[PDB]
């Protein structure tokens, strides 16, 4: 069964640093592209970042460009988000999402209301 | 004698 | 009874050859993004436009039955990054990899797009418009291989001239496809 | 209430799915193998028929 | 609140997994290890059926194993005689986006549906001799993926709104709804006895439904991505699934777990359709690389290839007497192999 | 002045094989593909006819050169007429099909949305059959009056006109394509393709018709007999064109190349 479980997070003061982690099981971690998605309190799901099968291609949303860093460890089957220089805007629930199919270039449907291959999320309050 | 050739119009007849 | 079966096949085939003429002389368009069928005709050529508003929010399964459509009309007004991501996933799909896109920017700023501070085209609104158009074009002109293109437009009025534009880009799409098939483009 | 009825339904479904009777994999594999063996001579794709009895000749 | 319920769900999942592991006495491979291999399976195209303008999305054989219906997205439903390659009916549809079709077991009706969220039932044996829309069933909130006649008055449909339904064609009302999936339902397969059926969905899971009581009895989760096709074993005590991770899998109802995986290192495309031969010894599977494969279901070794199509293979079916295979494709041709 | 009999036979079999393969590859796919492929099939038939006629006349020439006479002065004339009429009709049909392909391409590019409603399969077939009927009638009439009539004047102007047409159509097409490039780079292949097509056409067909012009404009100039002395070399280039045609028209289609 496809399982993704996120850890890390909590309450921090502005300017602090956190490291969200996402451990995945039930599938071949290295055939898929992986993403970080967030849901703020009051609005809909928003795309944050993505990393490819090997880690060569990395993409960030506009507001986090420069102060978030994504990485993946394929041997340990885990995904990361290093968040430093945090702002009170950055408070939200953070989910670790997975592409629908392997080896493909497009990631459809990742920020949908009911998506099947994303975790349960961790809360971050700033 | 009528000799056959490779196509017509090959000499200014 | 073989004579009757042959006759029935003859009637079926006669009707099919007549239906193929109508099917091939019509241009089908998809209108995802924003604003069911609609048949409209411009300058004696028929167009067939579909809008798929009655479905759910997961697109990856019913989007691949639109792989033979002539063009995709994408209407786009952080609501901008979601439209950019949808365009990027449509562009790189395995089955929609030869479909052209007619892009309608329906709106007619550095906090969400920090690259705007160093972008050079009141002139400020034109700078913003061309920044957004350049974002979409920077996505499109990166993985084309020459089989599809993007045709962006700015639309804000009562849309008195939005039907001739689709006509013009659907003509260019076919002209380019034929020119490329003849090894001329 | 927005996302707790779904949890209650999931718990109930898992409860009523965890109390059923299961047999060993060996028995199921033996039964499938026996069915396949008992119908080997009636499979035209596995054991092709003579050209007289093929209706698509 | 939510935390206790989720902890209970995790505990129940662990208990189910441990119970399933207690039954893993041995594997299917160790039992069918000393079985003579099938060999090499070679098939030849008998007939090619050409009448469709656009890509083909579905087909279905009749119960007489001679006539067959096919659906194409130009808006056409064509009924063919497979022996003589004739055309019996050609039915035009109000909606050109049709994703499925079915044949009544009695051969009197035909059904279709698609992106219009409606199932249309057509009467073939009309008193006037003209195929006319007998019924339109409209209660789904998403496109129809599959439909299967139970008899002349009942039909099971599956929709993209994550539900299945059982209908009553005489009154045109839903009788029961099957709601446990969290993704689009892509395929369904009725039992030989038509007392249960299985569904596969885009959450990488499959579910067994009891028609008469309208509940879910078992859930099977082995695949890693969306399940596209599903088929029932000849005796109705197992089934096969094909998905986007480029594998097929065989599940056993009584052991309640997965038995065999049919995968290869050079296959990196999804499976679009699966079917079983008459004895259940061969597993036919269509792919996105334009050709079908034949798998030895008891040994999980490829035994043949069906390479004749120039576009993606969408449909695949085996006759009730087991004497021919029909495959449609996105290049708008149907082919019959023997 | 004299060409070995082997050369005509050598070209005949190769062109036969190539054009038969082209016809098969079209047939071994969609039987009623499009108006685009009917013209390719007709051009293949015309090339095959040219090669077969020339090779058969070559074997008949070789059979009677010194010994084993068939008849003195009556049957050999009939056989000569029979072969030469076939060569002439196949020549005109080949040129007409080459021009028809170009007109079809022009109509697809320049009337793109209204094609398919102006050029159907029925019109493609009713134009192909008319091409062949007119070509056959013209060939028989030309060959019958080949002795001293002005059928030479009616035979060269035709070609020139047809040549002009191709030279215009394709050139216009190329220029149009350039405009598109000018709007794509602001976000050569066509020249090479056009050069191949037109250069093959002129350099394979024009020498023979220039010979036809020369033998009627001034057949007595000392420098006008040094050109009309390689007549066989100009008959060879036409079979070379029949060989090359399936390479630059049908072999460049991805679907046809995939069929075989
Ligand atoms: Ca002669």
């Amino acid at each position: 069964q496809v399982q993704l479980q996120e850890s890390g997070g909590g309450l921090v003061q502005p300017g602090g640093s956190l490291r969200l982690s996402c451990a995945a099981s039930g599938f071949t971690f290295s055939n898929y592209k992986m993403n970080w998605v967030r849901q703020a309190p009051g609005k809909g799901l928003e795309w944050v970042s993505d990393i490819s099968q090997s880690g060569a291609s990395i993409s960030y949303t506009g507001s986090v460009k420069g102060r978030f860093t994504i990485s993946r460890d394929n041997a340990k089957n885990t995904l990361y988000l290093q968040m430093n220089s945090l702002k009170p805007e950055d408070t939200a629930v953070y989910y670790c999402a997975r592409c629908p199919a392997p080896f493909t270039r497009d990631c459809f449907d990742v920020t949908s209301t009911t998506y099947a291959y994303r975790g349960q999320g961790t809360q971050v309050t700033v | 004698s009528y000799s056959m050739e490779h196509f017509r119009w090959g000499k200014p007849v | 009874e073989e004579k009757a079966q042959r006759e029935a096949n003859k009637k079926i085939e006669k009707q099919l050859q007549k239906d193929k003429q109508v099917y091939r002389a019509t241009h089908r368009l998809l209108l995802l993004g924003a604003g069911f069928e609609t048949k409209f005709q411009v300058d004696k050529v028929n167009f067939h436009m579909f809008d798929v508003g009655g479905q759910r929010d997961e697109r990856r399964k019913w989007i691949q039955c639109f792989n033979d459509v002539t063009a995709i009309i994408f209407v786009v007004a952080n609501r901008l990054q979601e439209a950019l991501n949808l365009f990027k996933s449509i562009w790189n799909n395995r089955w929609l990899r030869t479909i052209s896109v007619i892009l309608f920017l329906n709106k007619q700023i550095e906090d969400y797009f920090p690259e705007f501070a160093r972008y050079t085209t009141d002139p400020r609104v034109t700078r913003a418009k061309y920044f957004i158009r350049d974002e979409f074009l920077r996505i499109s002109t990166a993985s084309g291989d020459g089989r599809h293109y993007c045709y962006p437009h700015f639309t804000c009025a009562v849309d008195t001239e939005n039907i001739r534009r689709v006509f013009n880009d659907c003509r260019d799409i076919i002209q380019r496809m034929h020119l490329r098939q003849y090894e001329l483009l | 209430t927005a996302s707790i009825a779904q949890a209650r339904k999931l718990v109930e479904q898992l409860k009523m799915e965890a109390n059923i009777d299961r047999i060993k994999v060996s028995k199921a594999a033996a039964d499938l193998m026996a069915y396949c063996e008992a119908h080997a001579k009636e499979d035209p794709l596995l054991t092709p028929v003579p050209a007289s009895e093929n209706p698509f000749r | 609140e939510l935390d206790q319920l989720r902890q209970e769900a995790e505990q129940l999942k662990n208990q189910i997994r441990d119970a399933r592991k207690a039954c893993a006495d041995a594997t299917l491979s160790q039992i069918t290890n000393n079985i003579d291999p099938v060999g090499r399976i070679q098939m030849r195209t008998r007939r090619t059926l050409r009448g469709h303008l656009a890509k083909i999305y579905a087909m279905h054989w009749g119960t007489d194993s001679r006539l067959l219906v096919s659906a194409s997205q130009d808006g056409k439903l064509i009924i063919w005689d497979s022996y003589t390659t004739n055309k019996v009916h050609a039915i035009p549809l109000r909606s050109s986006w049709v994703m499925t079709c079915a044949y009544a077991p009695s051969g009197n009706y035909v059904a279709c549906g698609g992106l219009d969220n409606i199932c249309s039932i057509y009467n073939l044996k009309t008193r006037e001799g003209n195929v006319r829309v007998s019924r339109e069933l409209a209660g789904h909130t998403g496109y129809l993926s599959c439909c299967r006649f139970l008899d002349d008055n009942q039909i099971v449909t599956s929709s993209g709104d994550t539900t299945c339904a059982l209908w009553d064609i005489e009154t045109g009302q839903q009788t029961t709804t099957f709601t446990g999936h969290t993704g689009d339902v892509m395929s369904l397969s009725l039992a030989p006895d038509t007392r249960l059926f299985v569904s596969g969905a885009c959450d990488a899971s499959a579910k067994l439904w009891d028609v008469r009581e309208g509940m879910c009895r078992q859930t099977f989760t082995g695949h890693e991505s969306d399940i596209n096709a599903i088929c029932f074993f000849p005796n109705g005590n197992a089934f096969a699934t094909g998905s986007d991770d480029a594998t097929c899998r065989l599940f056993d109802l009584r052991a309640d777990q997965e038995l065999m995986t049919y995968s290869h290192d050079n296959i990196i495309c999804g499976i679009t359709s699966v079917s079983f031969s008459k004895s259940g010894r061969l597993l036919l599977a269509g792919y996105d690389d334009f050709n079908c494969n034949v798998w030895d279901a008891l040994k999980a070794d490829r035994a043949g290839v069906l390479a004749g199509h120039d576009n993606r293979v969408s449909c695949l079916g085996v006759t009730d007497d087991g004497m021919a295979v029909a495959t449609g494709s996105w290049d708008s041709f149907l082919k019959i192999w023997n | 002045v004299f060409i070995k009999p082997e050369v005509f036979l050598s070209l005949g079999i190769v062109s036969l094989l190539e054009n038969i393969l082209v016809i098969l590859a079209v047939v071994r796919n969609g039987n009623l593909h499009s108006p685009m492929y009917f013209f390719l099939c007709s051009l293949a038939v015309a090339d095959m006819l040219v090669s077969v006629s020339n090779a058969l006349e070559t074997i008949m020439i070789a059979i009677v050169h010194s010994d084993y006479l068939t008849f003195e002065d009556q049957f050999i004339q009939h056989m000569d007429n029979i072969f030469d009429s076939m060569i002439c009709i196949s020549l005109v049909a080949s040129i007409c099909n080459l021009l028809a392909i170009a007109v079809d391409r022009y109509v697809t590019i320049f009337y793109a949305l209204r094609y398919h409603s102006i050029m159907t399969v029925r019109k493609a077939l009713t134009l192909i059959v008319a091409i062949w009927v007119c070509c056959g009638v013209c060939g028989v009439v030309f060959i019958v009056y080949s002795e001293s009539k002005m059928v030479i004047v009616c035979l060269i102007t035709m070609f020139f006109a047809m040549m002009l047409l191709m030279g215009t159509l394709y050139v216009h097409m190329f220029l149009f394509a350039r405009l598109h490039v000018k709007r794509i780079a602001a976000l050569m292949k066509g020249a090479v393709t056009i050069t191949i097509l037109l250069g093959v056409f002129i350099f394979c067909w024009a020498p023979f018709f220039l010979h036809l012009v020369l033998i009627i404009t001034c057949p007595t100039n000392p420098y006008c007999i040094c050109y009309t002395a390689h007549f066989n070399t100009y008959l060879v280039l036409i079979m070379c064109n029949s060989v090359i045609d399936p390479l630059i028209y049908a072999f460049r289609s991805l679907e046809l190349r995939n069929t075989f």
